[PDB]
Order: C-alpha cells, then structure tokens, then sequence
DNA sequence: CATGTGATCTAATTAGATCGCATGG
DNA sequence: CATGTGATCTAATTAGATCGCATG
C-alpha cells in the first residue's frame, strides 16, 4: 500500500528510455563519470533504493578496460548503502554483456559475493547479472552452459535488450505502479 | 580502568613479515598475525624467523567476508600490492586495472570487509603502503577508493637509500616529522662489512634488478674493498634497509633471491616511524 | 710462577681460519696471525670475520726462510693442504708428488725452517691434518717426511656429521679420549632451523659437492620440511661443522661456494678439543 | 763456512750416496783408498732419522736423479724431496765445526715446475755444466763453495730444452759433467791414490 | 658392503648490459 | 632531467646426476 517512488541511481549507463517504458526534477541521478565521484557526492544525491551499473556492449565508445566498470560500481555501492537504521529496502544491480572474460567473471563474483545468473535470446545474444534480488537468483530461468555463451559471443565479434527491462520489472512490487 | 589488549592483525601481502618484526621490536604484544602471501621463499623466512607465529592464508584472493568473521576481528590491517604494473620503471607495466596491479583492490575488498560497523568505536588501525613513481592517474584510483590522501616518507632521511614510498592509512601522527634515533644507519659506510670504504653517503632506490646497486647512470659501484670496486654484499642491504643481518640468510637463497624479497619490502625504520604511536593503544611487553 | 705469553702462530692453508676462530674461542691471545691463502672467497671471510688481525702472505710457495725467520719466531705452526689429489674419492687424483697433492711438503719444508734450533726448549707446537680415506703408501711418506704416525679423530662424536681425518703433531693429550661437551650439537636435528625435522641422526661426511649432503647410495634428503624433502641449508652446515651460524654469509657466496668453504674446513669441536691444553703454555683470558 | 784446513789435518771423507752409486768416482780422484767411508742407500722411502745417524757421521750427501731413460719407478720430484728429507737427517749438530757439503744433480729430467720445486727446497738456483766435445749437461745445487764461484759456459735453458729434446729421443749418467763438482774438495779432505 | 676435504658432464642460473619514459621535482 | 618495489636477452658461470675403486 505506502509505497512511495523508486530512487534508482544508474552508472555507466542512463536506462530512463526503459525506466518510464517501466513507468516508475527526476529521481533518477546519472553520473558522467565517478573517477571523481566521492561519498559526499553520492550522500548529497539523496537516499536511494537502487543502484544500477552495467557493461558497455561489445564494441567502440570505451576508454576504459572491462573491470574497470566492475571496482568503480562495487565502490559507490557501497556509497550508497543506508546506515543499518533505515528500514527502507535496498537492492542493487550489475549487469555484463559477455565482455568479461573468465579472470574478469571471478573477479565479479568475489567483490559481488555471490555468482551470475545468465539470460539468453535466440529468435540475439546474452547477459549475466548479479544483485541481491530475490527474483532472479530464486526465480528458476533458462540455464546456459559458459562456452555456449562463450561461442556465441565470438558469434558477437564476428557480427559486428528486453531482458534488461525483464530483468528491472519485478521490482515493481515495491515500488510505485506507473 | 580498562587494561589494555594485545593486537590483532591481518597483513596482506605479507612479504618477509616486516610487519611482525617492526611490532616485535616495538614491544607490543601479539595476539595473532594473519598474512597472505603467496611466495614460497617469503613464507619461508616469516616462518622461521618467527617461530611459526604467523598464521598463513595463501592467497589475497582466496580470503572472504565469511574469513574475516571467523579469524577477526582485527585491530590492525596492514599491506603494500604488487607495484610491477604500477612503477613507472617498468615500460611495460599494465597498470592498476589488470595484471598484478588489480590485487590493490583485494586490499580495498579486505579492508572494508575488516572495518567495524558504524557504531562500533573499537580501535581499528589500518595502512597501506606502495610507490611514488606511479602514474597520475593509478594514484589519483587508489585515493578514491581508499577515501584519503597519502603521505609521501623518503626512507633516506632514517637510513642510508633513498626510498619514496606513499602511505594511505589512518595511524595517529603520519603526517609527524621523521626523527633519526640513534639506532639508524645514516650513511651507507656504517652498513658495510670490515674492511670496506663506502663511495656514497646515500645509494639510490633498491629494486629487484642489480642495476639499482650501481649508482647513476654510468653504473658507479658503491664500494672500495683492498682497492677493488665492488657491490653490496646481502648483509648489507639488510642493513641499508633496517632489517637484522643475515635475516634474509634462509633457504639456501642466492644473492639475488635474498635481493628479490628485499628489494620489494619496507624500510625497517620508516615502518617503526609509522607504528609507534600504536603501544599507547595495544598491550606492551 | 712465571707469566706465559700470547702466542704466535703461522696457519698454512688457513681457509676460513678456524684455526683463529678456535684460539679466541678459548681465551688464548693471539700476538701474531700469519696466514697463507689463495683463495679470495676463503681470504674475504678470515678478514670480516676477524676483522683484519690475520695478515696474509699469499701463496705458500712464496714464503722463503728468510721470511720465518723476520716474522717469527712461531710457538704454533698449522695447517692442512689440499685433499684433491689425496683423497680416494677422486678418481683422477693425482697422489702426493703430483697436482696440489706436493703441497705437503710445503708444510714439511716450512715447519722444518719454523723449527726451533736444536737446544732450544722454548715451547713449540704444530699441528697437521688430513683425510683417512688416502692412499696407503701417501699416509706412508707423510709419516716418513712428518716423523710422527698421526691421530685418527672422528667428528662423529662431538657433531652432527662423520668425518674421519688423521691429525700428526706433537699437541699435548692429542690422543686423549674425546667428549662431548655441552655445546657441541650431536644430532643433526639439533642444527636445524625451525621447523624442519631430520631424517637422520649424523649425516655423513660433507664434501664439497652437493651429492654429499643427500644420504648413502640412494641419495636420501636429509631433512623434512612441510612435508617436503630438502637438503641442508648453509647455516644448519655451519651448526653442523661447529661454526657460528652465518660465519660464511659473506661476499654474496652463492650456497654451493660457502659449501665448498665448509667443506675444505676442520669440525670445530675436533681442533677445540686439539687446541684445549695450549691455554696452559701461553697467556689467556 | 767457506774455509781450508791445513793438508796434515785432514781425514777421509765419509759419504752417503742416494739413488746412485758414486764410489767409482771418488775413488778414481782419490777419496777413498780400496780396502774394503762411503754409504749407499738401496731404498730412502723407510729410511728413518735414526738410521742415518747409525751409519755414522757424514761430511758429504749426494743426490742425483737418474739420467734420462725408463728407470723411473718413481716420478723425477720423488727423488728431490727424498734427497732432501734425508739431507736433514744427515746434518751435524750445531755445535759441530767440521765442513759438510752435499749436492744434488740434475740430468735435465725435472721439468720447469719440479726445478722451482728444487731450487726452493734448497735455497738457492742450479748451475748448469755443458758438455762440449754439446752432448750431454747436468743441472747442479750445492753448498760448494767453487761451484758458486767459477763460472763454466752459461748456456740457456731453451738450449738445455733442446739437447733435453735430444736426449729423450736416443735413449747412464755423464760422469765426466760430475766428476769435475768433486774437484774443490780435495782442498778440504784428505787424498789418495794408485 | 659401504664409503668419500672430487670431477665430468648436462641443463640450469646469473651476470650484466640494455631498454624504458612519465613524472615530480 | 635524473630517476625508478622491472623485464628482456645471452654469453660466460654455476647447479646437480652420475661416475669412480682403494681402502679400511
Ligand atoms: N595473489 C597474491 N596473494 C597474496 N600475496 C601476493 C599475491 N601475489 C603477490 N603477493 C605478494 O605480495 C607481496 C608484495 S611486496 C610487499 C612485501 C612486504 N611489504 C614486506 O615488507 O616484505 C610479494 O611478497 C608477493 O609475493
Ligand atoms: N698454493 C697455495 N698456497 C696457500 N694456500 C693454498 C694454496 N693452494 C691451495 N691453498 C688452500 O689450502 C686450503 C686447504 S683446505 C684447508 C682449510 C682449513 N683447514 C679450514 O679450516 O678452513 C684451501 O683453502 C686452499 O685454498
């Protein structure tokens, strides 16, 4: 019933185009870039009760190795956190497009503490997400072997999402409904 | 009163247990001494030099929340990563964000995974310790993610090499002017063996490579012996660097071996400079 | 009740100078320390670890009678020459008229010009040693040019190793019954550093070739560390000849040339127990 | 010591002789007279001290390595360092004024090493005797007076090296080279003759 | 019925030169 | 603008397995 408007704090990537096809002044603070993001940047940003980072997709327009994306967001997650105090819920998500490499995916799961879950498209390609949601960890999804993804990411870089928004829908149960 | 209560550390990267020696030599009290460290030759040394005190983890990366819980808590979390891809002195150095260069941030994980809740005003110390020469913008990352500054202490103005180190790390006083106690070796001949002259006062930055024993560009050795040029001998580097002569003496190591676990540790003195102030917060013998 | 002296002594083949090591080990002083040696490794040791009071002469062959008798008189002449030609472990040895074998009589000729003159009672004393495990007919022509049958004294029983060797001089209660004081370290596992365990309560006699330190024709590993084999490391050789520990970390020596040092050397608590009834013939403390 | 005695006060010379025999040229210069003075050793390698000091007082030792042939049982140093072990024994107390001589020859059989062996072990460097009408040479040390102080022909050791090359190729000692380095003795024994 | 103050060979180091250029003095 | 918690390359030098047999 009292359940007030998602604050919901993107890095890396503005999802406002599938934020409001979600239907969720905008509470929604995107960052340029956080080399120079500092706690009191975050804190002064407001509370928040998501926060969001993902890998750009395999191609131009980074300056900047995969895992980078990876500590930065493990960082200012950590900005962001609530004193334990606050009663309101907290969830958070990282999300990679096959960019990671084995090296790079342990890394992940090690600051992340827990392992990805993947999500395929065959008609496109596929994505792993970590976060602490108890929808899709719990949520019983297709499972895809590691060198599956693997042969169709050289498929990927040999060529050249509505799962991110299916992924981002079922916190809606508390949150406000468009 | 409250008595105080011997320390508890996590030491990270552990190398030949400067650490444990430095708090040794300070007199505090040692409940417990986790290092991680990988090195054969390094375990080694901390091993016998320390009578089986230290308790070996293994890898940085192998050490979880769930770890810290159980072995914590933890008074003090000390280290200094990998800086072979950090050090401008390698032209091939990949950096902070991959090769060695990313186990920084195992530090940073381990660091916050050790910190006491907010609420908890526990006595909680930490450092962290790597180069001056590393590149503008691998120092400005390794700022932001520890939240703080560094301070920048020469080694050379308590020993005999010259040593720019930084130090992230919240210990009361590491911004306190740096005092010569009459226990350090100021120039280099008070580090050599009888019987031979020194050719320099202070000698250069001590790596790994032998080419950092021979001074300036033109490769000068540093020392007369019977009138012959010669190298530093093993005892002393120890001492140029403050450790106990023959410390290193372990394994059958070569010089070099015994000069690769040097050339990447602590000067002895500077760490005694930073640890200091921690005998009026812990248990002293 | 007349007050002795300190003495004199002319070390040829002086190696490490346990011969130096042993004298100021038991209080005699030391007026004059003249010393033979080639080897630089060898040389660079006696001179840190003394600390300059040996004077070297150089080769044996270039010491001459006229020389004796400006630097003498000598109370005490020592020595043992080179073994590698002697010794039935080598099968191109050369024997003792030939190789480095005919430097024996270099001794021979030099203690015959240190002599005192028939009719001088003056104390004199001299002392030479080599390896059992010689030829027949050269333990023979030793005896013959030295005109004395020699001691044999195993180390087995004041150490940690075997080592049989001959010992021809004229010291006082030479072959008196050895005993093991309570310094001397019987057991091998008793010279190991910490944590490590050995396989074996005396080693066998080291040489200086690796294949020595692993044990009888199998070639066992001496010593258990992490469950691990090894050999010995140079300092748990050192606890094992009787030197003090680190004696021969000097001048960047790899493992294998403070090896050949040690292996060349006398047992220590052999030439104490040797050199025990001169602190009655010349001044002390 | 280098000082004559009146021809009165002069007796026999007694000699030991190492590795050679040399009665037959001593006697041949009068030394020794033929009735049945001189000791020559079989075998030094167990001849002790007390067994040179039973066979009497000696005034002269003599040592020779033998000449170049297959003789050599034993290696050309063996022969030196013998000669001067016994060489020791066979001294005279220092109280003793008599003279005493001895001398070691060389027939061109010990090489560069071994005669820097020799001339260290007896203090002094060899005289080298040449044989013209050159055919054979001998390297000498002794204390004798006269053959440190006439001087024969001095020819140098690359030519030495190459009779030395001459003399390994054809194969007894050349005692007409030895018999001359008794000569300056008969000033200080008594002589003899047929 | 082993044992050795060593030496000869192999593969295994090191010794040393050389390269490197961003950086903050 | 002299410097450096390093890395590569390759002679020239050592490490380590196997080899001896006389002798006690
Ligand atoms: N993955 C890893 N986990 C733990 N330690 C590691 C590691 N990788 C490298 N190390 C160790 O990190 C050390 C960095 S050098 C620092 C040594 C230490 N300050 C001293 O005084 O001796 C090296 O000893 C290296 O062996
Ligand atoms: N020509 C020579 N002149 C002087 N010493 C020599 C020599 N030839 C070899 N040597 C030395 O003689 C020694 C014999 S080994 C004896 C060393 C001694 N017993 C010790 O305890 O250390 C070796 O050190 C060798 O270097």
């Amino acid at each position: 019933w009292r359940r007030q408007p998602v604050r919901v704090l993107s890095l890396f990537e503005d999802i406002k185009k599938e934020l409001t096809s979600l239907g969720f002044p905008g509470q929604l603070k995107h960052v340029v870039d956080v080399t120079d993001t500092v706690r009191k940047d975050v804190e002064e940003w407001g509370p928040f009760d998501l926060v969001y980072g993902a890998t750009p997709p395999l191609g131009h327009t980074c300056d900047r190795p995969p895992s980078w994306y990876l500590f930065q967001f493990h960082r200012l997650l950590q900005y962001a956190r609530p004193k334990p105090g606050s009663p309101r819920p907290f969830f958070w998500m990282f999300v990679d497009n096959l960019v990671l490499n084995k090296e790079d995916l342990d890394v992940a799961s090690r600051f992340l503490e827990m392992e990805p879950v993947t999500i395929p498209d065959v008609h496109q390609n596929a994505v792993r997400v970590w976060s602490n949601i108890p929808a899709i960890r719990s949520r019983h999804w297709a499972l895809v072997s590691e060198e599956e993804l693997s042969l169709l990411a050289q498929n990927k870089q040999s060529s050249k999402t509505k799962l991110v928004k299916n992924c981002f829908l079922p916190l809606r149960e508390y949150f406000k409904y468009f | 009163a409250e008595k105080r209560k011997p320390i508890r550390v996590l030491s990270l990267f552990d190398g030949i247990a400067t650490g444990l020696l430095v708090l040794k030599d300070l007199g505090i009290q040692v409940d417990r001494y986790i290092a991680s460290e990988v090195c054969e030759d390094s375990i080694t040394v901390g091993m016998v030099r320390h009578q089986g005190k230290i308790m070996y983890v293994g890898d940085v990366r192998s050490v979880t929340q769930k770890h810290i819980q159980e072995w914590g808590p933890f008074d003090l979390v000390i280290g200094g990563s990998p800086c072979n891809d950090l050090s401008i002195v390698n032209p091939a150095r990949k950096g902070l964000y991959e090769g060695t260069g990313r186990l920084f941030f195992e530090f940073y994980r381990l660091l916050h995974d050790a910190r006491p809740k907010e609420g908890d005003d526990r006595p909680f110390f930490w450092l962290f310790e790597n180069v001056v020469a590393m590149g503008v913008s691998d120092k400005r990352d390794i700022s932001r993610f520890l939240e703080s500054n560094p301070v920048m202490i020469d080694a050379k103005e308590v020993s005999a090499a010259h040593r720019a180190r930084y130090f992230w790390g919240n210990l009361p006083g590491m911004n306190r002017p740096l005092a010569s106690t009459v226990n350090d070796k100021l120039e280099l001949q008070e580090c050599l063996e009888h019987g031979r002259i020194a050719k320099f006062s202070k000698v250069r930055t001590i790596t790994t490579r032998s080419n950092s024993i021979k001074q300036g560009k033109d490769q000068h050795f540093p020392v007369f012996m019977n009138e012959k040029e010669d190298i530093l001998w093993c005892t002393e580097m120890e001492r140029v660097f403050g450790f106990p002569v023959h410390y290193t003496d372990v394994s059958n190591m070569s010089h070099l071996a015994r000069q690769r676990l040097l050339g990447r540790s602590w000067s002895v003195p500077v760490i005694r400079h930073l640890f200091a102030p921690l005998k009026e917060y812990f248990a002293c013998v």
